[PDB]
């Protein structure tokens, strides 16, 4: 019932050092196991390291101790995390994730995870960011419409129909690499033909990391 | 360290004074460790017992006995002095508490849904408490040796 | 009045056996409530018996349940002549008239959630392991077992016992001697209230100043085998000072010793005067007779004292005192001695 | 470290089928094991912890069993929400350690895709890039294919196709393939078509526009 | 599985004193506790009292103790309530409750409600029981008409409805009884039913007002 | 006497939403309280009793919390059945009281009313007294209006409404209205109508009738 609020997404040069945070409402930092848990792309999750207040005690998976940094800063309720020396294997989705510490005894280690954060992807690579082009797709002769949103870097883009109000039937495609170096995808939604006319479609497309919100119209 | 269930219910009751019980126990035994004839020699029976747990009251002494039944449930120790003794880990309540309960426990804010695991809890608590209960009313010397002090 | 439910299925077994156990428990309390030689024989429970008795009387257990309706401590006048205080501890009528029977009777017996009888078995243990110990000992337990009486209630007991903070402090720092010395009086079960006295000690002489004397026989050693002669003293013990007097326990084991206190019951002692100590002294001293046996049995013995040990070694036998690491110390010769 | 086994790595079934997924551990973990669900693109949820322990407002149909070194995770009742990448997790000492993961399928019926095509946008000619979108819809088996013709003149190797995880829903694919040329060599032919081979359809369907 | 049968409504003069029977079917009366709840109109429930005959013992509310009685026929099953000195205040329908009391201690006390009677609704009131009049409400020229039937000028409530011997209920409405000016209550009972059974099918509403003994069968059609 | 406080008195909730209600005690009662749902005209039925144990065959959405002198009534998914008055009650000591009641209704998407008119029969013709209903059927909200038109002339004040309570099976009302007069009067006029105005329709409905 605690909501765990990660930072967004950003693209680090290599080798320096990125921090992501957790912010919780409703609790309390102290009356939770914290852990930092990584995933990168095809790969499962890996244990970093965990933070356990009470205690005031840390600690660390072995491939990361010395270049990880998790501290749990109690006066404002916010976790956060310092990874050193980037490289390309730090290219992954981070994790806040948390396990209820209501009663903790002596020498309590990390168990589980039952509440996670959103994620936070870290795209390490020196691509400057790149905010998106969004071109429509207009509906003509059950009818299909959609935009194109072309161009971004680095991922994610997100995309909602009618701020949310459509969601029946939208398909919302994995991003494809382009040769250019930058990201595209696509958001489809069919909807009854008959309604091309009186209803209005309205694609959301959002990239925070380089703080681009553009909402491009479409219609028939 | 505490037992912070904000969360009333007839199951919260039951494993919270079980805790208690247990964080009883060990505070409570805490609290414990601070015709002819007539011609016959007296004797101290507990000599040999005495002069035994006075080496283990030495400082960084009882670290010795812990590391050596950290990896078994036997061992020989030498203590500072010279004495060599046979020691015995027969329940492990700390690795029950920490990796199967206490985690069990967090989860819902101490709703357990299996009333198997307060069961099992105060069967695994049990042989603690029973211990307890002998040296409470036997001023910490019980004999016969029963069979809850040795199997 | 009886459970009239029909004992078959798994859970109403249970549950309804459960029930019987209080039941019979309750039933068993109502049939239930109906040197040295030269010491002075006391009454060791006439003051907790006392108490007891003025709760027979017609309408005197109503005095006490009337002030316990409000609070779990009060301080009750009994129609007699004693005020004591009073402690309701566990409250078996509200939980079983208004938690347990209203769901035990809704259905039918059948108690769906497991989680009641569970918490009921527990809310009833106490009583069963309270009767258990008086079912085995004729109505009065020693020691106090932590049924009779947990810490938690035996330190806010003490708490509130007429004694100075010296005597409050040293009963809460040695409440396992305190339950040793105290007894637990079953004696009446009616109108809807479980009672029993429990009789504590209370430590009036503290600090004072207290010796043991060790004593070993003394014989001659002659060269004649069957001719020699021996002597023992008698005044072995533990003495306190007390009241410008020593009171004195002669039998050894009627004290328990924690560092420096020794925790004594006066009941059986003889009260000495001051001389006594010149015996150690002057065991020929004009001002007290010393205490001593006389014999011609001449057998070896060993004493061991509080930092040593007496060796009363003779005839042939062979005295030896041995280190751990090193054996064999001194080979003692006839005689009494110390090592 | 301690190694975490799970097999298989993939499965499909039906729905209302009884699922179960293994896992085993490199050495005793007495009972200290968790699993969790993790869905396309979202975060990991805890569905079983302490082996058996069922996690509240997970459905019924979940259930955890085990001890010593093999656990198991069984679903009596496989649904369509249940599409996602499942993972065993060790706690009994430190790191932790998962599971390789076990990546759950529906396998239903064969569902024929809708097939559309929409023209680049002309807004987007302008900067100099053209893309042609083509779109299978709603589609089962995952497998398809999608063969360019511009004129009548098969194209090879100038597109690029993403396709959806399998729907929570309804368990269909969808698929989204773009041709990207210049708007030189847009401008430069007339009529443009995709057309659609897949074991639903008896002949192969082709939808086309005019530029 | 047990149900508790009250005696019937009734009105009764302003300073009498009314008897209300509450009839048990299935077990004994011993083996409950007997409660009795009243509840004004607008007010939540208040509990009178109750009698636990397997201890032998009766209990009143304060506000009620010393003008009711209520009693526990063991040869019938049926429990009592006896209410003296009726007057204004006392208008409310007052129902019978009971608690099981298979396994009871002494002192054991009423804790809640599980098995209800239908409830008696007792109006204390000078006017005269007067039964009422039924009256159609033909239909006439969508695809759905309605119908009903007018139940006028009785006293005092309740006046009971049902149609086709309660076989129709989807889409009745039954509306609560209104207090005309000229005084007695009026009430209304309609039910939408589609246009194509109007000459097909047969509308019966079944009107009872206990209180005056009447049964009144209203068969319902178009006119011409 | 110990006093229940129930709050709310009244709440409006969509199908589907998690609704608590609370129930407070004027002095420690324990866990000794239980609840009751009354839908309008019938007695009450017993859901939870000892605050939080389900009584059988009540639906698994209710739920029971609490201790001492605060208790909670939750329902995880509010259902079209459970309009209706909720009832807590203690009995730590006697006399047993209640809670002042917390009346559930459900919040459902606007419905038009349908607009029908009654002549008065010609059987109560004969008794000397002629009632003209005109009735609204399954609309939503609560709130609607009325006024007679004899001819054309409104009639003020001379009729009387009556609504249902809200239907258990789909939230929406009822509403009958009647309009008494003499038998003199009544033959005095010719065409009745009733209107209907409300917010499910676009123009205000009107039915009327000729003699015949």
């Amino acid at each position: 019932q605690v909501q765990l609020v990660q930072s967004g997404a950003e693209v680090k040069k290599p080798g320096s050092s990125v921090m992501v945070s957790c912010q919780a409402s409703g609790g309390l930092l102290e009356d939770y196991i914290i852990n930092w848990v990584r995933q990168a792309p095809g790969q499962g999750p890996e244990w970093m390291g965990g933070i356990i207040p009470v205690l005031g005690t840390v600690h660390y998976g072995p491939k990361f101790q010395g270049r990880v940094t998790i501290t749990a800063d109690e006066s404002t309720d916010t976790a956060y995390m310092e990874l050193s020396s980037l490289r390309s294997e730090d290219t992954a989705m981070y994790y806040c994730a948390t396990e209820t510490a209501l009663v903790v005894s002596e020498t309590y280690l990390p168990h589980y995870f039952d509440n996670w954060g959103q994620g936070t992807l870290v795209t390490v690579s020196s691509a400057s960011t790149k905010g998106p082009s969004v071109f429509p797709l207009a509906p003509s002769s059950t009818a299909a419409l959609g935009c194109l949103v072309k161009d971004y870097f680095p991922e994610p883009v997100t995309v909602s129909w009618n701020s949310g109000a459509l969601t029946s039937g939208v398909h919302t495609f994995p991003a494809v690499l382009q040769s250019s170096g930058l990201y595209s995808l696509s958001s489809v939604v069919t909807v009854p033909s008959s309604s091309l006319g009186t209803q209005t479609y309205i694609c959301n497309v959002n990239h925070k990391p380089s703080n681009t919100k553009v909402d491009k119209r479409v219609e028939p | 360290k505490e037992t912070k269930c904000n969360g009333t219910d007839t199951k919260v009751k039951l494993i919270k004074q079980e805790l208690d019980k247990y964080k009883n126990a060990v505070t409570e035994l805490q609290l414990l460790t601070q015709f002819l004839g007539f011609l016959l020699g007296v004797g101290s029976a507990i000599a040999s017992g005495i002069a035994v747990c006075k080496v283990l009251h030495l400082e960084g002494e009882v670290n010795k006995i812990k590391n050596a039944l950290l990896s078994t449930n036997k061992a020989v120790v030498s203590l500072s002095n010279g004495v060599s003794v046979l020691t015995f880990k027969v329940l492990d309540l700390k690795s029950y508490i920490n990796n199967q309960l206490l985690p069990i426990l967090n989860q819902q804010s101490c709703r357990i849904s299996n009333i198997e695991t307060v069961i099992e809890f105060q069967q695994k608590n049990s042989r603690l408490l029973e211990i307890t209960r002998e040296f409470s009313v036997n001023a910490g010397v019980t004999t016969p040796l029963s069979t809850y002090m040795l199997t | 009045k009886e459970t009239k439910c029909n004992g078959t299925d798994t859970k109403v077994k249970l549950i309804k056996q459960e029930l019987d156990k209080y039941k019979n428990a309750v039933t068993e309390l109502q049939l239930l409530t109906q040197l040295g030689f030269l010491l002075g024989v006391g009454s060791a429970i006439a003051s907790g018996i006392a108490v007891c008795k003025v709760l027979h009387l017609e309408g005197e257990v109503n005095k006490i349940k009337n002030a316990l309706l409000s609070t779990n401590k009060a301080v009750v006048s009994l129609s007699n002549g004693v005020s004591v205080l009073t402690f309701k501890v566990l409250d078996l009528k509200s939980y079983i008239n208004n938690q347990l029977l209203p769901i035990l009777n809704q259905q039918s017996c059948r108690i769906s959630n497991i989680e009641t009888v569970i918490e009921f078995q527990q809310k009833n243990s106490r009583l069963l392991e309270i009767t258990r110990e008086f079912s085995v000992n004729a109505g009065v337990t020693t020691p106090l077992s932590t049924y009779m009486l947990t810490n938690s209630e035996l330190l806010s007991l003490i708490n509130d016992m007429p004694i100075t903070n010296d005597q409050k402090k040293l009963m809460s720092s040695n409440v396992q001697i305190v339950r040793q010395q105290s007894y637990s009086i079953m004696c009446i079960i009616k109108e809807e209230v479980l009672a029993y006295v429990v009789q504590l000690p209370i430590y009036g002489v503290i600090d004072t100043p207290c010796w043991k004397l060790h004593t070993s026989p003394l014989c001659t050693t002659n060269i004649k085998e069957g001719s020699n002669i021996c002597l023992t003293r008698t005044d072995r013990g533990w003495y306190c000072d007390n009241a410008g007097s020593v009171s004195f326990f002669p039998q050894a084991d009627t004290c328990k010793v924690q560092s420096n206190r020794v925790f004594c019951d006066t009941m059986n002692s003889l009260t000495l005067p001051s001389e006594v100590s010149l015996c150690n002294t002057d065991i020929f001293n004009s001002k007290y007779d010393c205490k001593i046996m006389t014999s011609k049995t001449d057998i070896s013995s060993s004493v061991i004292t509080s930092l040593g040990a007496i060796v009363s070694c003779y005839g042939k036998t062979k005295c030896t005192a041995s280190n751990k690491n090193r054996g064999i110390i001194k080979t003692f010769s006839n005689g009494c001695d110390y090592v | 470290d301690i190694q975490m086994t799970q097999s298989p790595s993939s499965l499909s079934a039906a729905v209302g089928d009884r699922v179960t997924i293994t896992c085993q551990a490199s050495q005793d973990i007495v009972n200290y094991l968790n699993w969790y669900q993790q869905k396309p693109g979202k975060a990991p949820k805890l569905l079983i912890y302490v082996a058996s322990n069922l996690e509240t407002g997970v459905p019924s149909r979940f259930s955890g069993s085990g001890s010593g070194t093999d656990f198991s995770l069984t679903i009596s009742s496989l649904q369509p929400e249940d599409v996602a990448t499942y993972y065993c997790q060790q706690y009994d000492n430190l790191p932790l350690t998962f599971g390789g993961g076990t990546k759950v399928e529906i396998k239903r019926t064969v569902a024929a895709p809708s097939v559309f095509i929409f023209p680049p946008s002309d807004e987007q000619l302008k900067s100099g890039t053209a893309s042609v979108v083509c779109l299978l819809n709603n589609f089962y088996p995952r497998e398809a294919k999608v063969q360019w013709k511009v004129d009548n003149a098969l194209q090879s190797g100038n597109s690029q196709e993403s396709v959806t995880e399998q729907d929570s829903k309804d368990s269909t694919y969808s698929l989204s393939s773009t041709l990207t040329l210049s708007k030189a060599d847009y401008e430069k032919h007339k009529v443009y078509a995709c057309e659609v081979t897949h074991q639903g359809l008896s002949s192969p369907v082709t939808k086309s526009f005019n530029r």
